[PDB]
């Protein structure tokens, strides 16, 4: 099982970002998303395809349906420039997505 | 990988004379627990090998007393006391430390 | 908990290592551990995982038969036996807790607490 | 199984028919040290342990309360207070192979002696004298486990012997071939006492 | 596992009133229209039973004096089982009763129970009626003898009587759909036993098992979002008393009087 | 058990092929050890398990047989190969020996 | 390297008491099978006794009730209590180490015991 | 002790085969086994090894995934799975037992006893 993420996307600061994650019948599974700022250990920001962990501002919005997992970042700022790994579990196997790099200008 | 080179490639020696075969390891084969994990084999012509020297310096069951091994770390030598007419064939060394098991290229002691 | 790893060093291909990931508190007992390696030029790879009790152990396809994850809740430590270290195993490894007690509840959580990674290098 | 790694089955909360055992007529050995075998099916025991393994004919002697030898002190020990039945029978047609049956093994070189009812599975290089081998098979460094040579040519004392030792301990009782019940007649009965 | 939650909540006990409650068939015997006088361990009428509710759910180890009477309103399957034992540690055998949704699992092991045992519950989005229970009860469970499985025991009031007599663990139960507001109702009902497990261990303490959800996850606490739903359970204690039980024409206990309750009952 | 060697007094010149027989009366099939004893000296293992060469024994000594029959075979005699040769029951309780065969460099 | 040395035998009146000793270098006596083996003059080898690595003892039919085998862990030595000595006890005794399927790999020099 | 290797013959480029090492005269229950190949006049080169009870399935790179090994501990036999055979595996195959039965006597190390070998030819 593989999860497909675009290599990178970029938006201007203050805009809304949209990063996708593709898998076979991926809307039937739970997907987690992580933030890896360069030189940094990643941090969980979205799990269960809809819920938002404690300590994360509400502008980290994620949704899942069909074969695409998507994360939405409204009001993107400077430190949203990070590596974004869509994660999912299938048959007890931790499989990570490609990892979309977000760039803010 | 542990790439091992034998020395020399051929040793045609008349029977009754002594012979030494040397095979040096690229890495250190010493002290997985305190021994030298290099093993010596003879493949006589037309038939399958059996162990001659195990653990660098020691030999298995029933080996002729003329065979002996020596060397530590990377250099190892087999010491035949007296070559005879049954000793003909290729000699192999093997590193017995890491999972990729590599043998030598094969030096025959023959009768010239 | 607060996690610190150790054990990464210079070894040649085929060699043996044994990493670690020590915990600060005893809350370690309630966390199913995961080993995640980060490539020097790419992102992350899931290596293995273990249950809170330690009886539900899984490995990645590329690593079974080589690595051996184990833990000790009374010792608040997590290990990873590292045998047949092989050409592409050079990376930085992360130990990350899941929270789910058993493999059946791993999908309901995510890896939240990561320690400082340990650099592992294999080369001749 | 082999005598070193003998199988042990716990039998509890089920209904036990002891008549099949005592009245089978195929056992070389039937010696009960607790209650007689004919009077074994009315005593409500708790746990019934079934120690099953294969040994030799001379090694059946060692399966007895307080014995010595390879099996008794290095493989399987029967306690002096054993309150059960040792059931042995020849298996020359089942566990013997032409050329030796090496599938069965036995621990010989063990440091000390064995404890009553203890599985000896210490399969590590045994240093006999004082030669450090740090895990190397050699002189004074041999493997404690040793194979068997079960063959049809072997004599009775060297022939394979399947032995199920039945240890006993309010879950399993009987007997009196419970006479079928009758109805509507003023009768004399014995209803579970 | 052993995520602990009894941080500091140390409220004083609350007492409600078990009016005419916890009368089981203390025998093996059919009886016609007859008033039979029984001398057994009963929960006295109009006694104070400690009341536990979500407030969440202190859920402390309670004494198993001679046998307890256990009730629970619990309109969702939140009460799940009990962990009776002597030490609730290793080196002592202990009894664990758990039912998932369709089976009940009974074990007598030398468990390593947590200080706050419970079962986490999760609902997967694929098939919502899944109830993926995860065990947070013990850390180690080894070297044990008895193991029983059957159809599960359990605003759908549920009443249980447990007692441990001569190596036998006896469970009496009655399941009643109730409309009363908060506390135990008034109508007489008789508890009829489910099983009689030949456990044979010593039991001196016990503790209920609760079904908690994960409502929010903070990264490192492990003890953040353990909400306890909404339920309430009561604990009574059986005392050696004499009752007078009215057996129906069909043999069911339709009524009783406690003796030494008041002079008229005497 | 009773072990019988056959025959007791044996003679041959250097280079002869000798076959010393210790005959097992019941049949044990792996439990033989060959004990060579210089006249008035300490015996030594020759072949253990009845077929395998005990370490340090020169390759001119061989053993064969399994079950009820057993033999000692010397491929090429030496002037010092005279001794008294014992067979022993291995894996036993009394460790029964044979009577002893005295090869003679004759 | 592995050497057994024996002492204690000698000319002793019939029915008397005596004891043998067998010091061991290299082998630990306290964890190996040690046997006593007898050789009467003009006769072959014959078994006497064995004491197990765990400490269990064994003697032959011609030996039971007369001899006793004994050990010391401090001196790494093997002993044989010699008693009720008849005329048939005149023999040379060696100490050997029993390994089951492996034969008597090491041996002692032997000590001559005479009864008169 | 006998090491009878069975199977082997002329197989098709990319086809399939399975080889049997029937062993006897020794335990084989606590002994490791090795597979050794020798292309015509090209030297002994390693293939495979197995532990006392299977599970430990150790392979060279050229047999990564493509070869798998198994044993029949009841019947005392060694097996060898083959798929998509190339022309470089045309060789005679030796099954060999490790010396010995303790740990640090590596299951990929000393090879005391060897067999007679069967030729496996890949051609058309």
């Amino acid at each position: 099982y593989e999860l497909t993420q675009p290599p990178s996307v970029s938006v201007s600061p203050g805009q809304t970002a949209t990063i996708t994650c593709s898998g076979d019948k991926l809307g039937d599974k739970y997907a987690c998303w992580y933030q890896q700022r360069p030189g940094q250990s990643p941090v969980l920001v979205i799990y269960q395809d809809s819920k938002r962990p404690s300590g994360i501002p509400e502008r980290f919005s994620g949704s899942n349906s069909g074969n695409t997992a998507t994360l939405t970042i409204g009001g993107t700022q400077a430190m949203d420039e990070a590596a974004y790994f869509c994660q999912a579990w299938d048959s007890n196997t931790g499989v990570f997505g490609g990892g979309t790099k977000l760039t803010v200008l | 990988d542990i790439v091992m080179t034998q020395s020399p490639l051929s040793l045609p020696v008349t029977p009754g004379e002594p012979a030494s075969i040397s095979c040096r390891s690229s890495q250190s084969l010493l002290h997985s627990n305190g021994y030298l994990y290099l093993d010596w084999y003879l493949q006589k012509p037309g038939q399958s090998p059996q162990l001659l020297i195990y653990l660098g310096s020691n030999r298995a069951s029933g080996v002729p007393d003329r065979f002996s091994g020596s060397g530590s770390g990377t250099d190892f030598t087999l010491k035949i006391s007296r070559v005879e007419a049954e000793d003909v064939g290729v000699y192999y060394c093997m590193q017995a430390l890491q999972t990729p098991g590599t043998f030598g290229q094969g030096t025959r002691l023959e009768i010239k | 908990v607060q996690l610190v790893e150790s054990g990464g060093g210079l070894v040649k291909p085929g060699g043996s290592l044994r990493l670690s990931c020590a915990a600060s508190e005893f809350t370690f007992s309630s966390y199913s551990m995961n080993w995640v390696r980060q490539a020097p030029g790419k992102g992350l790879e899931w290596v293995s995982s273990i249950s809170s009790s330690g009886s539900q152990i899984y490995y990645a396809d590329s690593v079974k038969g080589r690595f051996t994850i184990s833990r000790d809740n009374a010792k608040k430590s997590l290990y990873l036996q590292m045998n047949s270290l092989r050409v592409e195993d050079t990376a930085v490894y992360y130990c990350a807790t899941n929270g789910g007690a058993h493999s059946s509840t791993w999908s309901f959580y995510g890896m939240d607490v990561w320690g400082q990674g340990t650099t592992v290098t294999v080369s001749s | 199984a082999s005598v070193y790694a003998w199988n042990r089955k716990r039998i509890s909360n089920c209904v036990a028919d002891y008549s099949v055992l005592y009245n089978s007529a195929s056992f070389s050995t039937f010696k009960c040290y607790g209650v007689s075998p004919t009077k074994l099916n009315d005593l409500c025991f708790t746990n019934v342990y079934a120690d099953s393994f294969v040994i030799r004919g001379d090694e059946v002697r060692q399966i007895a309360p307080g014995q010595t030898g390879k099996i008794a002190d290095y493989n399987y020990k029967l306690p002096d207070d054993f309150t059960g039945c040792v059931i042995a029978w020849n298996s020359n047609n089942l566990d013997s192979k032409v050329g030796g049956n090496y599938n069965y093994l036995y621990r010989l070189f063990r440091k000390s002696n064995l404890k009553p009812f203890e599985r000896d599975i210490s399969t590590e290089i045994y240093q006999a004298g004082s030669t450090p081998c740090n895990g190397v098979e050699g002189f004074n460094c041999y493997f404690p486990l040793q194979s068997y040579g079960f063959q049809p040519t072997n004599g009775v004392g060297y022939q394979p012997y399947r032995v199920v030792v039945l240890s006993f301990e309010a879950t399993v009782c009987g007997p009196k071939k419970s006479t079928n019940l009758v109805k509507n007649k003023c009768v004399n009965f014995n209803f579970n006492g | 596992q052993c995520v602990n939650l009894t941080t500091r909540t140390q409220l004083p006990p609350a007492y409600t009133n078990s009016f005419t409650r916890g009368v089981y068939y203390p025998d093996k015997v059919f009886r016609s229209s007859v008033l039979h006088s029984t001398q057994d361990l009963f929960l006295p009428f109009f006694s104070n039973v400690t009341w536990f509710h979500a407030i969440r759910f202190d859920n402390p180890v309670l004494p198993f004096n001679d046998g307890v009477y256990f009730a629970s309103t619990e309109k969702s399957n939140i009460i799940r089982g009990w962990i009776f034992g002597t030490t609730l540690d290793s080196k002592t055998q202990s009894l664990l009763i758990v039912n998932n949704a369709t089976n009940v699992v009974i074990k007598v092991c030398e468990f390593q129970f947590c200080n706050d045992p419970f079962l986490g519950v999760y609902y997967h989005k694929n098939n919502k009626s899944w109830m993926e229970s995860e065990f947070r009860v013990y850390s180690s469970a080894n070297n044990c003898t008895f193991e029983y499985v059957s159809q599960p025991f359990l605003k759908n009031l549920r009443e249980f009587v447990f007692k441990n007599i001569d190596g036998y663990f006896k469970i009496y139960s009655k399941h009643t759909p109730i409309n009363l507001v908060r506390d135990l109702p008034q109508g007489f009902s008789a508890l009829e036993p489910l099983v009689d497990l030949p456990i044979g261990i010593n039991i001196t303490r016990f503790q209920t098992l609760l079904a908690l959800h994960r409502s929010y996850l903070t990264p490192g606490d492990s003890s953040s979002g353990w909400t306890a739903g909404a339920a309430a359970y009561y604990v009574g204690y059986l005392q050696p008393r004499t009752f007078l039980l009215k057996y129906n024409e069909n043999g069911t206990i339709t009524d009783a009087v406690d003796c030494a309750l008041d002079p008229l009952s005497e | 058990i009773q072990l019988t060697q056959s025959p007791s007094f044996l003679s041959a010149s250097v280079g002869d092929r000798v076959t010393i027989t210790c005959r097992a009366s019941q049949g044990i099939s792996s439990d033989l050890a060959w004990y060579q004893q210089k006249p008035g000296k300490a015996p030594n293992l020759l072949i253990y398990a009845a077929s395998t060469l005990q370490s340090g024994v020169p390759s001119r000594f061989s053993g064969s047989g399994s079950g009820t029959d057993f033999t000692l075979t010397i491929s090429s005699l030496q002037p010092e190969d005279f001794a008294t040769y014992y067979c022993q029951q291995l894996n036993s309780d009394l460790y029964t020996f044979g009577q002893g065969t005295k090869l003679e460099i004759k | 390297e592995v050497q057994l040395v024996e002492s204690g035998g000698g000319l002793i009146q019939p029915g008397g008491s005596l004891r043998l000793s067998c010091a061991a270098s290299g082998i630990i006596v306290s964890s190996n099978y040690m046997t006593w083996v007898r050789q009467a003059p003009g006769k072959g080898l014959e078994w006497v006794s064995v004491i197990y690595s765990g400490g269990s003892t064994f003697y032959a039919d011609s030996v039971k009730g007369r001899f006793t085998i004994s050990r010391d862990k401090s001196k790494n030595t093997l002993y044989l209590q010699m008693s009720s000595l008849r005329a048939e006890d005149t023999a040379v005794y060696y100490c050997a180490r029993d390994l089951g399927p492996y034969g008597m790999d090491v041996w002692g020099q032997g000590t001559t015991v005479t009864v008169s | 002790v006998q090491l009878l290797e069975s199977g082997g013959g002329v197989v098709q480029p990319g086809g399939s085969l399975r080889l049997s090492c029937a062993a006897s005269g020794f335990a084989f229950t606590t002994y490791a086994m090795n597979w050794v190949r020798q292309a015509p006049g090209r030297g002994l080169e390693w293939v495979s090894a197995i532990s006392d009870g299977g599970g430990s399935a150790y392979y060279a790179d050229s047999v990564k995934g493509r070869f798998t090994i198994s044993r029949d501990n009841s019947k005392n036999t060694l097996y060898l799975q083959m798929n998509s055979l190339r022309a470089e595996d045309t060789a005679v195959y030796y099954c060999a037992k490790t010396r010995g039965r303790g740990l640090y006597d590596y299951v990929w190390g000393s090879k005391d006893y060897w067999g007679q070998g069967t030729l496996v030819t890949v051609s058309s």
